[PDB]
């Protein structure tokens, strides 16, 4: 995350810390016990898939604090319609191997109905992007959360202030101040409406972070309600890695 | 109905036949009396942030 700050301890509990042979390839978003939302991209190169381990109640990468937990990921769900190495389609859905146990540090962020998230969500201006992600292009990674708030954009203004499908969406500044980052990808875009906060984009990954006359990209989460809802219900399939049909 | 205001709704809103509208909840919450607002159930409800909501309590 550029130009935002330190999420305090706990005001982030949906967070997830995605780890490979235990060194950082993501972030994602708690949003069941059992259930997390991350970025298809994440997971273009993975050669062994057992070693892939989700944290939860993750604050300050330096220290063990106990209010860490850690899982395995039993499933690695991916859109059919998403080519490995581009933007369309960067969603993911992660089954864990336990549930983790909610907590004070630990909660899911709102899967929102459908009808819900295009008809209000999409119009609330600000919304929360968070993780542990580089802190400038070209830059070290943060030891604590970070976050930042971001303004949505119009499709058509997106591209007039600056391709962008309906997958997707623009929001973030084009100054080059203010950004999501590498290291970010997978993390949530979590949007406060009435109290409450509510799952409306992943971040994806454009043609840089804090790139000049450039928005962040994110995924477009409501085209995937449904899409989440049915696997969910699903049975869990022998093999990590799952291709499953879109729409 | 729906598309405006959010039909009034504190979370989710469905359209029915008529002059007809019915909010909903999403789980570990319970609508209320008022037909719109909807309250936890349960001790660590999605999208709500305990150290916030305690600091509040
Ligand atoms: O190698 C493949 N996958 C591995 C794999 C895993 C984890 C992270 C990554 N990975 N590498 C670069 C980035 C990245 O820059 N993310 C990023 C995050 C926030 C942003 N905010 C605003 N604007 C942005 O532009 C932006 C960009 C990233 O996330 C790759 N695939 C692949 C497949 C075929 C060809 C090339 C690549
Ligand atoms: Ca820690
Ligand atoms: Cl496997």
């Amino acid at each position: 995350i550029v130009g935002g700050k330190v999420c305090p301890k706990g005001e982030c509990p949906w967070q997830v810390l995605l780890l490979v042979n235990g060194a950082q390839l993501c972030g994602g978003t708690l949003i069941n016990t059992i259930w997390v939302v991350s970025a298809a991209h994440c997971f273009d190169k993975i050669k062994n898939w057992r070693n892939l381990i989700a944290v939860l109640g993750e604050h300050d990468l330096s220290e063990h604090d106990g209010d860490e937990q850690s899982r395995r990921v039993a499933q690695v769900i991916i859109p059919s319609t998403y080519v490995p190495g581009t933007t369309n389609h960067d969603i993911a859905l992660l089954r864990l191997h336990q549930p983790v146990v909610l907590t004070d540090h630990v909660v899911p962020l709102c899967l929102p109905e459908r009808t819900f998230s295009e008809r209000t969500l999409a119009f609330v201006r600000f919304s929360l992007v968070s993780g542990w992600g580089q802190l400038l292009d070209r830059g070290a990674t943060a030891l604590e959360l970070m976050v930042l708030n971001v303004p949505r954009l119009m499709t058509q203004d997106c591209l007039q202030q600056s391709n962008i499908t309906e997958y997707m969406f623009c929001a973030g500044y084009s100054d080059g101040s203010k950004d999501s980052c590498k290291g970010d990808s997978g993390g949530p875009h979590a949007t406060h409406y009435r109290g409450t906060w509510y799952l409306t984009g992943i971040v994806s990954w454009g043609q840089g972070c804090a790139t000049v006359g450039h928005f962040g990209v994110y995924t477009r989460v409501s085209q995937y309600i449904e899409w989440l809802q049915k696997l969910m219900r699903s049975e869990p399939r022998p093999g990590v890695l799952l291709r499953a049909p879109f729409p | 109905i729906c598309v405006n205001e959010n039909g009034g709704c504190e979370q989710y809103c469905s359209d029915h036949t008529g002059t007809k509208r019915s909010c909903r909840c999403h789980e570990g919450y319970s609508l209320l009396a008022d037909g719109v607002s909807c309250t936890p159930t349960v001790e660590y409800p999605c999208g709500k942030i305990p150290i916030l909501e305690k600091r509040n309590a």
